[PDB]
């Protein structure tokens, strides 16, 4: 298996490592209705037919409790990847500090 | 099939109704839900927890950080 | 000696109570002499022991002293001497007396009885002195169970803590714990047993060395063997200890197997009821499960251990009221002995020479020992196995006798003491013993006379008649007696031949000074006199005269008195002549008068 | 006897008077502590007075030791933490006190046992309040019977375990108060539910 995350702006969204990024794009199409040809995806900070195994996505790297992540863009011209980071947690109470 | 979850801070997440139903609160509420109190990081961690619970239901390897721990406890109390 | 004379004075009438008081005071005053009395004794001791005796003064005159109370609190001196086996026993006698008295009473002595309670547990002996200690202690616990449990837990912990780790202390404490059994109430029993079980398991896990673990396990097994009531309420721990004993049966160290087997059979007797029952959550009566595990459990056990395990299983089977399930239990239970027995019988029908193998006869002897134990445990329901093996067993017995004769002809009876001959004779004796067991516990002596006894006589009577006194096994007579006891009535028609073939030969062996044969003859003759006195009179006139002569030899060496009772020509023949021999008499005087 | 009682000297058994006091009563323990008895003295097997107190279930001695700075998770030569002994004997109260002091459940002794493992073994014997002790252990660990093993468990109890772990080796009942939590959740952290 390979559990994956995808992000774009404030918006967030698994397969087999043997699977390829195109079927993941098809999943993205079904979810958001932007066909794969108007989707482009980025592994790490790298703009991804590659099988998820050869994209670097591995189950040990892609567990459900620690899934992999991907950036997404659409043909608006594909926009520069815009992903808005999650809010940070507040200060840890001193009693809970190490 | 799918369901959308909005964090209090406006971050947005999508899963299958399947996983979201792991929360009793989700089942009580149900296409989309906005949690005007759950921050983005907590909501993302909860999505991870749903996926992990599904993947190891009646399987077990779950990480937690102290900073998010209290928020996670309160949010779990909220979401069953 | 001065003390002993005073002791005798104190040994002997409350009307002299003042004297009995003043004496006690003055001797107590003459404290002026006496401190570690145990030390003084250990390092003219006799004075201390005589001072202990005083013990019997208060056995009597504790009543007259109750009538100087601080001086009585003497009792401390009684403890001092108690610290000193003879002196300790002297003290223990009064301790038991006082404990029983105060217990059966329903305040003066209780404020310090705990001191004695501590003393008893400390000095507890291995299971008369032990009984007195046990009796005294159970009286004390009936005065307070709580303090007894507290003290036992304290010392058990000190052992667990390693503060006092010692085989001796462990053994004595466990002995006292076992002694308390029955005195405790069932709920307090449960609590205390749970505490002690956990503590013992703890010190078992903690301690290294298979020797230490072995002693701890033996103590645990003893204590559990002393508390069937708790085991019944905790059938879970009962199954637990059963499996643990199975484990110990596969041990090879310090005879643990034997010990385990011992423990096993004990509990097997005291809760047989429960094994034959489908207990809470059980798919089956647990006994059946054992009947399946047995093959494995015995794979490490020795023949005596096998006998003990079979006997316990037999008791448990006997607990099975349903004779159908009981038949199934017996079938499975004897199958392995039955299987080997069938193999031997098949080999015999292939060739008699199998019987002429020391190996074959030894296998048969093991089978017979197992069957004897099983019948002893089961009773009549064992009839199924008995009938299963009866005919081929008697054929084997006859073949054994034939081969005994075939050897004897070569050296006279001196073929005896040859190991094969010894084994064959032992096998015949055990066969007779098994027959005796079941027949004594037979349901229908008519059925026995129809199916069992006549073939037995065919195999036994004429053979014994033709045999030589050593091959003429005494047990035969015993068996016959038991037959007479059961087949009283039916047995009548067989009495003549029985005496024709056997009574003559044993009489030849009895008129001499074969003691077991002679004792069996006494009992068998009295049995014939009682059960079948009509047959007794019907004895042929020659054999009847020989019977009277045997009686004469006997009391010339109760049966005569029995004959006098029953017989009420004979008198003018024997009574007149026997009168001089005996010179009952009131009976004789009554008869003539 | 508190009235009857170098205090920290290890005796011929290599143990302190405080060990005996712990095995006997909390009053003597308190008197010794007042006289400066070291709670963390290690005996001939490096079992603390806390270890024996926990085994004896002398809960009052346990609380007195812990309140005086006892080493909650000291490891003897067998490396059995006092929780390990308390669990292997299966007594409840002292186990609860240890859990409130944040004793570590997830531990392994040289024997290769966990305290919950030993408690489970005791329960299997049918001798076992012991069910409540098992319940406290389960709530403290959150997840470790088969269903409780195959079930990943609630996110809630996982968060509770993480929070307690963060609180560390201090008195949890007092610490949880400072947390900005409803009284219900503060109680939940203390495994009272
Ligand atoms: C501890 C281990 C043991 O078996 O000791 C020796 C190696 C034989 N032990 C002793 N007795 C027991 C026990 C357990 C369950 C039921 C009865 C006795 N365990």
């Amino acid at each position: 298996d390979v559990f994956l995350m995808i992000r774009r702006h404030k918006t967030t969204i698994d397969a087999k490592e043997s699977s390829t990024v195109f079927e993941l794009k098809r999943i993205v199409e079904g979810i958001l209705k932007r066909p794969p040809d108007e989707q482009r995806l980025y592994k790490d900070d790298q703009l991804l037919g590659k099988t998820l195994g050869e994209c670097g996505f591995t189950s040990q790297t892609a567990r459900p409790q620690a899934p992999a992540t991907v950036g997404l863009a659409f043909r608006a011209t594909f926009e520069a990847l815009c992903i808005e980071p999650f809010s940070s947690p507040p200060e840890l109470p001193d009693v809970m500090k190490p | 099939m799918y369901v959308k979850l909005i964090s209090s801070d406006g971050h947005e997440f999508i899963v299958k109704r399947e996983h979201a139903l792991t929360s009793g609160t989700i089942k009580a509420m149900l296409n989309e839900v906005n949690f005007r109190e759950i921050p983005s990081h907590v909501l993302s961690k909860v999505c991870m927890y749903f996926t992990y619970k599904v993947r190891y239901t009646n399987s077990i390897p779950f990480p937690i950080a102290p900073e998010i721990a209290l928020e996670l406890l309160m949010a779990a109390n909220f979401l069953d | 000696v001065s003390l002993k004379c005073l002791t005798e004075i104190a040994g002997v009438v409350s009307q002299y109570e003042e004297q009995f008081v003043t004496l006690f005071t003055l001797t107590m005053m003459q404290k002026q002499m006496l401190t570690n009395i145990r030390l003084a004794y250990s390092n003219d001791q006799n004075f201390i022991q005589n001072l202990s005796l005083l013990c019997t003064f208060l056995k009597e005159h504790d009543q007259l002293i109750e009538k100087l109370r601080e001086t009585l609190m003497a009792l401390h001196y009684m403890l001092l001497v108690s610290e000193v086996t003879e002196i300790f026993k002297i003290c223990l006698e009064y301790w038991n007396h006082l404990a029983a008295e105060l217990y059966r009473e329903s305040q003066l002595y209780l404020p310090m009885l705990f001191k004695v309670r501590l003393l008893m547990v400390s000095r507890m002996a291995k299971p008369n002195l032990y009984k007195n200690m046990r009796e005294t202690l159970v009286y004390l616990t009936h005065l307070d169970y709580v303090d007894t449990e507290r003290i036992m837990t304290e010392k058990l912990h000190n052992q667990v803590n390693g503060t006092e780790w010692s085989w001796k202390n462990l053994n004595t404490l466990c002995w006292a714990i076992g002694s308390i059994s029955g005195a405790m109430h069932e709920e307090d029993e449960k609590r205390f047993l749970v505490t002690v079980i956990k503590d013992l398991l703890g010190l078992c896990e903690q301690k290294r060395g298979k020797d230490n673990k072995a002693i701890i396990a033996s103590n645990i097994m003893y204590i559990v063997g002393q508390y069937p009531r708790f085991l019944r309420a905790h059938w879970k721990f009962l199954k637990t200890v059963v499996n643990k004993l199975f484990e110990f049966m596969h041990e090879t160290h310090d005879g643990v197997q034997d010990m385990a087997c011992d423990t096993f059979i004990k509990i097997a007797q005291k809760c047989r009821r429960h094994f034959v029952q489908v207990q809470v959550g059980e798919v089956m009566p647990f006994i059946d499960e054992i009947l399946n595990n047995i093959n494995t459990i015995i794979c490490d056990l020795q023949p005596q251990q096998v006998h003990t395990f079979y006997e316990a299983v037999g008791y448990m089977i006997g607990a099975q009221t349903d004779q159908t399930v009981q038949e199934h239990l017996i079938e499975k239970y004897m199958l392995l002995p039955n299987q080997v027995w069938d193999s031997i019988i098949q080999q015999a029908t292939k060739n008699v020479d199998i019987l002429k193998d020391p190996e074959t006869v030894k296998q048969l002897g093991s089978i017979l020992k197992t069957n004897v134990r099983a019948c002893k445990a089961v009773g009549h329901p064992f009839v199924i196995q008995l009938g299963r093996i009866y005919l081929d067993m008697l054929n084997v017995y006859k073949c054994l006798s034939e081969n005994i004769s075939a050897a004897i002809q070569a050296n006279g009876e001196m073929v005896t003491k040859q190991p094969l001959i010894r084994s064959m004779r032992t096998v015949k004796r055990e066969t007779l013993k098994l027959i005796s067991g079941w027949v004594s516990r037979s349901n229908d002596p008519q059925m026995v006379a129809e199916n069992f006894v006549p073939p037995l006589l065919d195999a036994v009577l004429i053979d014994y008649q033709r045999n030589v006194p050593a091959a003429r096994e005494p047990e035969v007579l015993s068996t016959m007696a038991i037959i007479v006891n059961k087949l009283g009535g039916h047995i009548t028609a067989e009495i003549p031949q029985i005496f024709d073939a056997v009574f003559e030969c044993t009489l030849n062996m009895i008129n001499k000074d074969y003691p077991e044969h002679r004792t069996n003859f006494f009992l068998l003759l009295q049995a014939v006199n009682s059960h079948c006195f009509p047959a007794f009179l019907a004895i042929p006139p020659t054999q009847f005269k020989l019977v009277l002569d045997s009686i004469i030899w006997a009391f010339k060496h109760q049966i005569l008195f029995t004959l006098l009772q029953n017989v009420a020509s004979f008198y003018q023949t024997y009574f007149c002549d026997i009168l001089q021999h005996i010179f009952i008499l009131a009976y004789m005087f009554n008869l003539v008068e | 006897d508190a009235d009857c009682v170098e205090v920290n000297a290890l005796d011929g058994y290599n143990r302190t008077a405080l060990h005996y006091a712990a095995e006997k009563d909390e009053a003597c323990v308190e008197v010794l502590l007042e006289y400066g008895a070291n709670p963390n003295a290690l005996d001939g097997n490096r079992d603390t007075p806390l270890h024996w107190a926990a085994f004896k279930n002398n809960a009052e001695c346990v609380r007195a030791l812990l309140e005086s700075g006892a080493s909650v998770n000291a490891l003897d030569y067998n490396n059995d933490t006092p929780l390990s002994w308390a669990a292997m004997k299966g007594n409840l109260e002292s186990v609860s006190i240890l859990l409130d002091y944040g004793a570590e459940v997830r531990v392994i002794n040289l024997i290769g046992q966990t305290p919950i493992s030993r408690l489970v073994a005791l329960l299997v014997r049918g001798l076992g309040k012991e069910d409540s002790c098992f319940e406290l252990l389960h709530r403290a660990v959150g997840h470790f019977l088969t269903v409780l093993c195959s079930a990943p468990g609630t996110l809630k109890t996982l968060a509770r375990y993480a929070v307690r772990r963060s609180l560390g080796l201090q008195y949890l009942p007092d610490a949880v108060k400072g947390l900005p939590l409803p009284a219900s959740l503060k109680e939940y952290l203390l495994l009272l539910e």
